[PDB]
């Protein structure tokens, strides 16, 4: 029961996936092989007779380096043989061919394997995908399978993690277009998702961890803590056990309003981290600076609109509500006035576990924010003029218009994404 | 003070990665040497010719 | 002017030179013996081995022609005189250390080993490091005398002071081969494999390797001095010689990044099913897992 | 997955050779064709460029293509020249005359048909073709017209498959033939409809690299050959190895043309020193972006400062930190926006792919889709202008089965192509 | 704080080849490019001057240059030559000539491009350039001439980073070539122009400072070079090394310069002296400042006792107490007030080095904005009239592509500085 089934969609999706499921097995004494050398693992490995722990996830690419890297990994005896699908041929940076032409011939297997995943769970809270919006294949079959997802399973949660484009750093052209053409599928058929820019976590890392040379794993990691620091009221006890459901109600306003931005404390390395003293008003603060987001998104130029928090360690609930009184009465963040309450706090006994090979330091307390703020409009209104540049002159169009799809649904999601915005800056709009 | 007593061998670890990448960084040096080698040895190769 | 330690190398090259003790060395042994890609010039790429070796020629034709073919030691350390006059032109910081190198390096003296006559890149009783301890090396072999070799089949995972002395030459990096005339013998394609290299120390006990000579080396073309210490792994247990303690040097230039990923996951899940069963008996105080 | 490489021309058999060779050395195969590599990874996606048979012996997926039978022989010299199959040695019995026409209507029409025999048979055996990667010298006869008309019917045989050609565009100063710009042009017009990456390379830029890059003193075409050939694997090193973020032949297209006519790009590769300064250099990303950019570098005869860069690609090789290559190209993008096209945000793609190259601790492949590009265009229309004012020399091709407007048509084809160019620079 | 050093000419070559001598030897890198230092303090702040490579090779930040390939030959055959990097040796095929028109405008421009390149990957390349440290000299042609052109370049490229220019201004006592008058007036109005600090060098104070301070027999320009090469290291001991008073080369613009155009400065070095007389002498603060303000310590030849000073800059290096340094320039300026421009309080700003030099206790650089710098100006602008009057040695200036017009405007923005710089020598309250 409380299971919940991770999907990891194109490539950046799969590293994401393989460093939550290593922080995963860390955190629940699980071996690589798969067998620990308390039925708490349920919600994220499936339990087996045998004494191993098959993983509760789907590995999804049309391209097959990054599944045959898993295959031939440390985690070959813990990953299925299935649950790692792989495909014959990349959506590459495509859009309109990962959703239409190559996306159809694979989404019929994925959703067997997801209807397989559901019938082996028994009280299955939710989906979790892990996909980046730029990539061809994550953009295109993430959307494929959340319509498919939306259609089959009805009413149930579905959590995304996307690495939207950063507002500098791109590593694609038809980014863009990706994006824009992703957001009408993550806003229709996505319960929530969750901004997870790159420049925001290279930033934070080269602040407060210290690495002068950060690369995609410990953005990876990050996401991995993050993550966990939502499940882990789920996976273990505390105080205030918060549930997806739970934390769903609480954060997602209006059906359209549920694109959520995440910050992380006390990010810091071991080196620095042994002077400083990491109290629940100090990791507070540094949750609520711009600093510790995990986008490129400054809640000061918007308003809080929901704030949730997943409290981790010795935590205790008084200074839970010193700190959150502290933050109501600090001046430099302001609240959306038909919000008053605006806080959700879940409290946990389990402190966060340190993956070896990592960069975060060990914390007695920790603390995770998930919130929809006003100022969330920024991330869209950068990325729609973006678009609009390559769009005006309709460069790169026909790569998506020869793989079946019209050139009207460029024109339909960039509507589409500017009432996006339309209703995030009237949300946010004074009574 | 638990976490703390972890912390050290955190950074135990964050030192020995150190010392491996050093170890990579003396690699690398030295396989840019062998180049330098490599293009000495075809030079007095053709100088014979 | 050459002080001792010159006087000391030179002496020593034309004494193993002269193998007679006649004080009579003949110019065709000297084009032998010398090892003109140790020239300065010829190994900063603006001489030829072969001019060098013409040079040598110039050098020493007329005393050849009064001396019939044959060179005297006195005139050769007047040479090494001139050699080292002309080393303090040259730019190194250290001109008489440059000059016993450069003296040891022409006439093949000093730390040479024995079985095949390369001088180590770097000190034989240091455990190799970076690419002299990932590249493979050469495994060569002296014929007669000819030197020949086959690339590429022993791993730099083992220390070659732990060799005999009579034993050491036969392995050798392209480095040091480098200059040297090698002939050399294709392998033969076979499974990855390694055969060790063991070798008698006393009656009935023995020592050696494991696993650093490619079963890609052709035992026929192993001539007869290198077929009794090259052995197959089964035949070495049998025959339960003692093992060296060597290094597995994990090659990088193929190291995925999600390589790092795993790192420390066994010990850490390990000290964590402690911190989970400590919990569970109820003697673990503070830090305690909640399931 | 799998590439299937053909090379025509002894231009073009020359290239591939030395690419066969630096694949073999980067995969651990031999001359005789057996497996020596000491990692995994290197057997993982053997299938891209190698074809196994039943004795698990690896054969490459390539053809030989060339009227000169005396080139073959020269192969077969060549230390790896064992390496390939038998049956794909297609050569001619008469000499191309160094005419296109010879190559493309007479001769090549008649060897064409065992040419798309073997060419569909490497196609069959393959498990999920990506595309197919031809070598020839655009100033040839054979090299210049069979390999325009074997582009031809492949792309209408194969329409989602990738043409990635390798053209060896002629110099003035490098000019060693006076068809040159007849062979070019008859040429470009096939290149543009047919291929979907026609990238080129330019003898004068390679003898300057070899001269001042690499400083050599006496460098034969060997050195070329091998600048070609490590930069022709850079295009693939995404797809035979793993990468933190990689790309393929057409992830890579899909990134760098924005219409369909301007497909051409022009060539770089990071890191080349030199003899005397190979251990002053210190290896980093920063280093290989001074590099890659450096025009005087670029593998062209076209100086990217006169023009301005549409898209561009960086395949990155070796372990390296993601934001160092990110931050290197948002900053030279920053820097020098305006040799950058305003509309097109972020021109600059950037891949990385884990292995590095045998030897060097991290290098990079460029691909530049730069409207500089159509200098060559202007020089060799301005040849062929002059030439053909008075029409002279064509009656060789002419008699060779060419009517004298499809030229015309092919040199309107390259000034439509040479106008999007510099409608787009300007 | 990386500071990038460009070299031109012979005596710039050679300036500053002694100069990274100097600098290798107090750093601790040997020729070979490897750290044998015995210190921490040597390798925290090695990046000021040195870019370490993969291997530990510390290659300097030096972009080397002439139009004659013998003189980079001999930096090269030199005994630190092997630590320059090799794509920074930036020559041609033709020499200036002692041309100032070849330098600058033919021969010099042709080549100045790629010169630009290298000086734009080693600035950019640093985490903060400080700025740029151009060694000349202006009697030269492809010292003074092209020298010039870099000045003028990087001015236009970075326009924030401190510009600092070691000309060695010839003088008619040991005038050993006859074009000075020319060169000198036209790449003095150069150098004010877009120069941080022209902190200049005269050959015959050099001399003088052989032959009486060291007591040297038969000195060489190596010997010459040595002293240079001392205040070259000492302009930014305070950059490389800790002390009890830190300053950098924008303190001592600020510091030295009340306005834009009197940027020319007096050089002094402390302790000068004689192995004969090295042992007799009790060397300390007091004998500092009597030496550092010697004229004859001054290796450039103007007596300050002819004119005031403006500033003084007294940068020393050693482990001593801070009370007497400040009471000694203090002293100094209570007594020699007179020396002094009244309308200035403290004319002497001084700061602390806790490193001394490699085998001393202690020293001190000296940097004197002075009212008598003018004197060198007005010495070379009679000759340069002269010369001028009579059109002398102007045809192989005129077919190079420069014109009388050219020649004018030099003589007039030069005498302009002279004017600037006597109204302030003869100035009241
Ligand atoms: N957080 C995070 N983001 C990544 C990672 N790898 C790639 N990305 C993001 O993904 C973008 C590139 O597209 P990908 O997601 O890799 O491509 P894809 O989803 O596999 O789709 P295709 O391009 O068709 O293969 C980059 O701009 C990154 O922002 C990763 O390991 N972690
Ligand atoms: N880079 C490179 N260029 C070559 C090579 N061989 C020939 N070329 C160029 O190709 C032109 C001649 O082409 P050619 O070999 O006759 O082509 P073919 O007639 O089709 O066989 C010459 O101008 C050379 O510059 C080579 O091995 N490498
Ligand atoms: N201090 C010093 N001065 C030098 C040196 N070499 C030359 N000079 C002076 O420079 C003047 C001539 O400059 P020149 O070499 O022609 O300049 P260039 O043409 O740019 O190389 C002479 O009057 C010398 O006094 C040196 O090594 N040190
Ligand atoms: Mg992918």
């Amino acid at each position: 029961m409380r299971e919940a089934i991770c999907i990891h969609i194109g490539q950046a999706g799969c590293q994401v996936g393989n460093a939550c499921w290593e922080l995963f097995c860390l955190e629940h004494g699980i071996q690589p092989d798969g067998s620990m050398p308390d039925d708490a693992f349920n919600t994220f490995f499936s339990e087996t007779g045998a004494g191993k722990h098959v993983p509760r996830c789907l590995f999804l690419d049309l391209e097959p380096t990054v599944v045959d890297e898993v295959r031939t990994g440390t985690y070959r005896q813990l990953f299925n043989p299935e649950q790692l699908v792989s495909g014959k041929e990349d959506a590459a940076n495509n859009y309109a061919r990962g959703h239409y032409t190559i996306g159809k011939e694979i989404v019929d297997l994925a959703l067997d394997r997801i209807r397989k995943l559901a019938d082996n769970c028994t009280g299955l809270q939710g989906f979790m995908v892990f996909h980046a919006v730029g990539g061809g294949t994550g953009s295109g079959l993430g959307a494929l399978l959340l319509e498919r997802l939306s259609v089959d399973y009805g009413k149930k949660s579905k959590l995304g993690y996307t690495v939207y484009p950063s507002p500098q750093v791109s590593t694609a052209v038809v980014e863009p277009y990706n994006c824009v053409l992703s957001t009408h599928s993550l806003l229709e058929h996505t319960d929530v998702a969750t901004m997870l820019d790159n420049e925001a976590i290279y930033d934070l890392t080269r602040r407060s961890l210290d690495i002068e040379r950060p690369s995609y794993t410990n953005v990876n990691r990050l996401i991995g803590q993050v993550v966990s620091s939502l499940t882990a009221s789920l996976r273990f006890d505390g105080a205030l056990n918060v549930d997806l459901t739970e934390f769903q109600t609480n954060l997602v306003p209006y059906p359209r309003i549920h694109f959520v931005l995440t910050s992380y404390a006390p990010v810091v390395s071991a080196e620095k981290a042994y002077h400083e003293q990491l109290s629940v008003a100090d990791i507070t603060n540094s949750v609520f600076e711009p600093a510790g987001m995990l986008t490129k998104c400054d809640p000061r130029h918007g308003k809080y609109m929901s704030c949730c928090l997943m409290y981790r360690g010795d935590v205790v609930p008084k200074d839970v509500n010193a700190a959150i009184a502290t933050i109501k009465t600090k001046r430099t963040i302001q609240f959306v006035d038909w919000c008053p309450t605006g806080f959700k706090c879940g409290i946990n006994y389990q402190p966060p576990t340190v993956v070896p090979g990592g960069d975060l330091a060990k914390v007695q307390r920790a603390v995770c924010m998930i919130a929809n703020s006003t100022a969330i409009a920024e991330v869209f209104a950068r990325i729609d003029h973006k678009f609009d540049l390559m769009y005006s002159k309709r460069a790169f169009v026909h790569w998506y218009v020869g793989e079946g799809m019209e050139e009207g649904e460029f024109s339909e999601a960039r509507e589409d994404l500017a009432a996006l915005e339309k209703d995030y800056e009237e949300v946010g709009a004074e009574s | 003070m638990q976490v703390a007593d972890a912390r050290y061998e955190q950074m135990d670890a964050a030192a020995e990665r150190r010392r491996q990448e050093a170890a990579e960084d003396l690699l690398y040096a030295q396989q840019n040497a062998e180049a330098q080698r490599v293009a000495t040895e075809r030079v007095q190769r053709d100088l014979e010719e | 002017m050459l002080n001792d330690s010159e006087h000391h190398l030179v002496d020593v090259a034309f004494q193993s030179m002269d193998t007679n003790n006649t004080g009579m060395v003949s110019l065709s042994e000297v084009k032998k013996r010398f090892f003109a890609h140790a020239h300065p010039r010829v190994k900063e790429g603006s001489m030829a081995p072969s001019a060098a070796r013409d040079t040598l020629d110039y050098h020493f034709g007329l005393c050849a022609a009064d001396h019939e073919g044959s060179i005297t030691f006195d005139e050769f350390l007047k040479y090494h005189e001139k050699l080292a006059d002309e080393a303090y032109d040259e730019h190194v910081g250290d001109v008489a250390a440059f000059t016993e190198k450069t003296i040891m390096e022409l006439w093949r003296l000093g730390d040479v080993l024995l079985p095949t006559g390369v001088r180590p890149a770097f000190p034989v009783t240091q455990k190799p490091a970076g690419l002299y301890a990932v590249a493979l090396m050469t495994l060569v072999w002296v014929e007669r005398f000819v030197l020949r070799g086959i690339k590429d089949v022993v791993r730099p995972i083992f220390a070659r002071g732990d060799l005999p002395e009579e034993l050491q030459g036969y392995f050798a990096y392209p480095e040091e081969l480098a200059g040297m005339a090698i002939d050399y013998v294709a392998p033969r394609l076979s499974i990855q494999r390694w055969y060790d290299f063991t070798w008698e120390y006393s009656e009935g006990k023995y020592c050696g390797v494991e696993g650093i000579i490619s079963t890609r080396v052709d035992l026929e073309s192993l001539p007869a001095g290198l077929r009794q210490f090259v052995c197959e792994h089964v035949t070495a247990v049998a025959r339960g010689t003692t093992w060296m303690p060597t290094t597995l040097t994990t090659n990088p230039m193929y190291k995925k990044t999600s390589s790092a990923y795993g790192c420390g996951v066994n010990e850490e899940c390990r000290k964590i099913h402690h911190w989970k069963v400590k919990t569970f008996e109820g003697k673990q105080y503070g830090n305690q897992y909640h399931g | 997955r799998e590439i299937v490489s053909c090379q025509a021309g002894q231009c073009g058999n020359q290239i591939g050779s030395k690419f066969w060779e630096v694949i073999s050395d980067e995969h651990g195969v031999d001359p005789t064709g057996t497996y020596q590599g000491d990692s995994d990874l290197q057997l993982e996606r053997i299938n891209v460029y190698f074809d196994e048979s039943s004795g698990g012996r690896y054969v490459p997926r390539a053809v030989l293509m060339d009227l000169e039978p005396g080139t073959m022989d020269s192969v077969r010299a060549g230390p790896y020249g064992q390496l390939f199959r038998p049956d794909n040695f297609i050569f001619g019995q008469s000499g191309a005359g160094n005419n296109w026409a010879k190559g493309h209507y007479t001769e090549g029409a008649e060897l064409i048909d065992s040419v798309l025999d073997v060419c569909r048979k490497e196609a069959e055996s393959c498990d999920c073709l990506q595309g197919f990667q031809l070598s020839h010298s655009l100033g040839g006869g054979t090299g210049s017209g069979m390999g325009t008309l074997l582009i031809s019917k492949l792309r209408e045989e194969y329409p989602d498959r990738i043409m990635m050609t390798f053209s060896v565009i002629p110099s003035p100063r490098v000019s060693d033939t006076v068809v040159e710009p007849y062979n070019t042009t008859l040429s470009v017009h096939q290149l543009v409809e047919n291929s979907d990456e026609s990238m080129c390379i330019d003898n004068e830029a390679l003898y300057d690299i070899c001269f001042r890059t690499l400083k050599l003193t006496t460098p034969t075409f060997g050195d070329l050959n091998h600048l070609v050939a490590a930069v022709m694997s850079g295009v693939t090193c995404c797809l035979r190895f793993p990468g933190q973020l990689n790309s393929d032949l057409r992830k890579l297209a899909v990134n760098l043309v924005p219409f369909p006519r301007l497909h051409f790009f022009m060539m770089g590769f990071a890191p080349l020193t030199s003899r005397g300064s190979q251990q002053y250099r210190g290896l980093s990303v920063a280093e290989l972006t001074q590099q890659m950019f450096d025009a005087k570098n670029m593998m062209q005869a076209a100086d990217p400062r006169h023009g301005r860069y549409l898209t561009a690609s960086a395949l990155f090789r070796g372990r390296m930190s993601t934001k160092e290559v990110d931050e290197q190209m948002l900053n030279v993008q920053n820097k020098n926006s305006s040799y950058f096209i305003e509309w097109i945000p972020n021109n600059i793609k950037s891949s990385i792919c884990d292995i590095p190259p045998k030897g060097l601790k991290m290098s990079v492949t460029f691909i530049g889709n730069n409207t500089c590009i159509q200098e060559m265009f202007r020089r060799v229309g301005e040849q062929f202008t002059g030439m053909f004012r008075r029409k002279a020399f064509l009656h060789w091709y002419t008699g060779e089965g060419m009517d004298e407007m499809e030229f015309t048509e092919a040199e309107s084809n390259m000034n439509d192509l040479v106008s999007e160019y510099q409608q787009y620079q300007d």
